[PDB]
């Protein structure tokens, strides 16, 4: 429950990422899948037997786990089994509130003894992500 | 449209499939294969009748 | 007449396919006895999904009080086979006409089984 990426146990070797994405969006909510990565032994023409998929909301992850526990996921006569993953595909917080977009960032130091602050260089439209699990 | 012959029909008033002229199935496992491909294994089950000819 | 009888819960399927048109090997762990079982079952004629609970029984003969070589009305997946390998936590190797079975449990649980004998396989999914 610490992360949002779920590792699929067995997938067909003939499928592509787009087909699995369409299947997941059909069974689950629309556009509820953020990242889908299928590891490949070769460079671009030999995918492995498993895949890792990242969900946007933990509720979607729980629903997918419940569906997989009941064996209700059948994609090309293959029963998809869902298991926890080791690391996230993209270090992005699950909470949409922590994601801050188009904010003003400036640096400085307590230059004066009073309640004064000095601005050296100011950046606009920066992105701020707060990762509680990674403590960064 | 997956069936080679006209064995299944579409009912517009009920928006569901119906069985019309079941004697022209020709035992071509095309509709069953399409159902398996779509993801429904137990959608349509067709079996021959041993005591009828 | 029944030698070994316990409730089993499946853990995983080897092919993990619904319409593979192939024999499927199942992995079920015994309850209150800690016994692991391998069994080749046909899913098309006898559906078995993950998480289901089924009972299992083994008897030398299906007759009542003797007559080796009427329990058919109780169970629904009767099989017949022989035990060819007993060497192992002892385990048994019974083949039902080419369908291998591996019942790995405890040495005390399996002690009344002889080598090269005919035994049945009674199963019911509750």
């Amino acid at each position: 429950t610490n992360r949002s990426t779920v590792k699929i146990s067995n997938v067909p070797q003939t499928i592509v990422a787009d087909e699995l994405l369409r299947f997941l969006e059909l069974h689950l909510g629309e556009d509820t899948v953020f990242a889908l990565e299928i590891p490949t032994t070769r460079d671009n023409w030999k995918p492995r037997d498993f895949a890792r998929v990242q969900f946007t909301t933990l509720e979607v992850k729980s629903r997918a786990q419940l569906l997989s526990s009941q064996s209700k996921l059948l994609f090309k006569t293959h029963n998809l089994r869902l298991s926890e993953a080791y690391d996230d595909i993209i270090p992005r917080p699950v909470d949409p509130r922590k994601r801050l977009d188009d904010i003003v960032l400036t640096v400085g130091f307590p230059e004066s003894d009073e309640k004064r602050f000095c601005a050296l260089e100011k950046w606009d439209g920066v992105r701020c992500w707060i990762l509680t699990e990674k403590r960064r | 449209e997956s069936s080679p012959t006209k064995v299944f029909g579409m009912d517009p008033v009920t928006r569901q499939v119906v069985v019309v002229d079941p004697e022209a199935y020709t035992y071509d496992e095309e509709v069953i294969k399409k159902a398996e491909a779509m993801g429904k294994p137990g959608l349509i089950e067709i079996s021959p009748k041993d005591d009828s000819f | 007449i029944i030698m070994f009888e316990d409730i089993f819960v499946v853990d995983k399927l080897d092919p993990d396919g619904k319409k593979f048109d192939k024999v499927t090997r199942v992995e079920a762990r015994s309850h209150n006895l800690e016994m692991f079982m391998h069994l080749d079952v046909n899913t098309e004629v006898y559906p078995l999904a993950v998480g289901d609970k089924f009972t299992l029984a083994m008897a030398p003969t299906l007759n009542l009080d003797g007559t080796p070589d009427t329990l058919a009305d109780k169970y629904e997946y009767i099989m017949h086979g022989k035990l060819y390998k007993i060497s192992e936590k002892a385990e048994l190797y019974v083949s039902f006409g080419g369908l291998l079975m591996l019942l790995q449990g405890d040495p005390a649980h399996i002690s009344h089984f002889e080598l090269d004998q005919r035994l049945f396989l009674l199963m019911r999914k509750l």
